[PDB]
């Protein structure tokens, strides 16, 4: 078959809802393993300065122990199953998901309904996972790419709550209370912000059925004072400078608010990122690779490596770049990089942008690979755009990107607007703001 | 001298705004002319008194210029 009629012969996502307002979506896949999960609209942009750092908190106390499973009892029966159950927390979304045999889906989505509504959250549990965050906290330092980004968003949205890192400053977490955890719980973890989604060899109807059996005592009320609502989020063009010359590489990551989520711009916008695209030194293509950034920085030893990138947010977001270099290859750096932007801008050709077209495909494609890489695209989908997108409509909004739009939607976000810096190192040579900014037309 | 080889820094972080999200003329008023009377003050003793002294040689000795040309001083 065509790309064309494989695109088209994909099984639709089903989509259903409880009365509680639980939405329940699924993929149905020959696979005999599968993967099932809970996708919450709960992060670190919904929490306060006061309990900011409580989500993050509740995933290491999330596998402790149930009312109905104490202890290791959730732990032991994962395991004598052969299921594996992991977690992950955002600025905006919280997920946990089981990969189970595909026979095992009902065991599966009781652990995880047990999960999301019996949680344990013993007193002595709590005082062990303080420590264990806070060590967790040095390690995190110790990543200056981690780091780097959480800068960025620290300076890119001061004065928000996306300016919050996941993990929340040390002082909250030595400082949260059960009492803090238990309210953060009964205000987000409620049926109507939660999604359950699952792809594999299983079939909508028994997912829907195991759904009413397990989740329907999920609240889905709250009330009407306590219904956690997203305030925009101010975009700040800025600097942040941490300066070390004690580590041996400089970490630079620099952008331009993006559109956020929803956005029909965010296609043309992966474009232009994936002709620009990404590099590091284990690279085989070198001095031959397309990207122009990547081919200077690889011939030039220019640095070690760089990625572009395009992270999104409910109504906003951060598009850009994000580099490894030595102290004397900075200022090079960033003159490349912006040049790239600038001629994507005001000159992008019809054959890049056709790569840039192909790459994008190829991208989305390989990356819905597995049970696990789609159940977290029907999980996030749902949360963010209240649908799952199909494969031949993301074919439809790529294909209809060419030159002339890759130039307007590049002008639009990037050309003459004040970008959001952030770096980390031995930075002496990292350019001043004014010079950054003139770079940008 | 090229930025790169410059010295050794460590541990010092700077946070700036981009000249488009601030004011160019910030309490320019209210805190300017506090600052330059601060300044002012804080130096007048060490600058102003060789000038008085200038001054008064100068108006000395002009009117002594004067006087001495004079029938009666
Ligand atoms: C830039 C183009 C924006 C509109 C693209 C819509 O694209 C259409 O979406 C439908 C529903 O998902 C699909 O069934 C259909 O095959 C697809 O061509």
């Amino acid at each position: 078959a065509t790309y064309a009629q494989a695109l088209q012969s994909v099984p639709e996502t089903q989509v259903s809802q409880l009365d509680n307002g639980l939405r329940v979506a699924s993929e149905q896949s020959s696979q005999p393993t599968c993967t099932v999960g809970v996708w919450i609209d709960a992060g670190s942009r919904y929490e306060s300065e006061k309990n900011n750092g409580a989500g993050y908190f509740v995933e290491h106390l999330a596998f402790k122990g149930t009312k109905n499973r104490p202890g290791n009892a959730l732990e032991k029966e994962v395991e004598s199953m052969g299921a594996h159950l992991n977690a992950y927390s955002t600025r905006e979304h919280t997920a946990y998901y089981i990969k189970a045999l595909s026979k095992d889906l009902p065991k599966a989505v009781e652990l995880l309904a047990d999960i999301v509504q019996n949680c344990s959250l013993e007193d002595s549990q709590i005082e062990k996972e303080r420590d264990v965050i806070l060590q967790e906290l040095q390690e995190n330092d110790t990543s200056m790419r981690d780091v780097v980004f959480n800068y960025l968003h620290a300076t890119a949205f001061q004065g928000t709550p996306l300016a919050q890192s996941v993990e929340g400053p040390s002082e909250n977490v030595r400082k949260l209370s059960r009492a803090d955890l238990t309210e953060y719980l009964s205000r987000h973890y409620k049926a109507p912000r939660m999604v359950l989604a699952a792809a594999g060899g299983l079939e909508h109807r028994q997912l829907l059925d195991l759904a009413q059996k397990h989740f329907s005592g999920l609240s889905g009320t709250y009330d009407e004072d306590a219904v956690p609502t997203l305030s925009p989020c101010r975009f700040t063009g800025s600097q942040i400078c941490h300066r070390e010359d004690g580590l041996p590489l400089a970490h630079v990551a620099i952008a331009v608010e993006g559109p956020g989520w929803a956005h029909p711009d965010n296609v043309a916008l992966q474009v232009a990122n994936a002709i620009i695209g990404h590099y590091d030194c284990t690279y085989g293509g070198g001095a031959h690779l397309s990207s122009p950034l990547a081919s200077i920085a690889a011939t030039n030893k220019l640095c070690q490596s760089f990625q572009t990138f395009n992270i999104c947010y409910a109504d906003t977001g951060l598009l850009g770049a994000h580099f490894v270099c030595d102290h004397m290859s900075i200022d090079d750096m960033m003159f490349v990089l912006q040049g790239q932007w600038m001629r994507l801008c005001t000159s992008a050709t019809e054959s890049e942008v056709l790569r840039g077209k192909n790459l994008l495909r190829n991208a989305l494609v390989s990356h819905l690979d597995g049970t696990t890489p789609v159940c977290e695209d029907i999980g996030r989908s749902l949360l963010t755009y209240g649908r799952r997108i199909p494969l031949a409509e993301w074919e439809s909004r790529i294909a209809e990107v060419d030159a002339r739009v890759v130039r307007e939607v590049c002008s639009k976000y990037f050309y003459d607007q004040c970008p959001a810096v952030a770096g980390f190192g031995p930075i002496e040579q990292l350019p001043d703001y004014n010079r950054i900014r003139s770079g940008m037309f | 001298r090229q930025f790169g080889h410059l010295t050794r820094v460590r541990h010092v972080i700077t946070y700036s705004l981009s000249p488009f999200e601030q004011r160019a003329f910030p309490h320019y008023f209210s805190k300017g002319i506090p600052n330059v009377l601060r300044r002012t003050r804080a130096c007048i003793l060490r600058v102003a008194p060789p000038f008085v002294a200038f001054y008064l040689v100068y108006t000395w000795g002009t009117q002594e210029f004067e006087k001495s040309k004079r029938k009666n001083p």
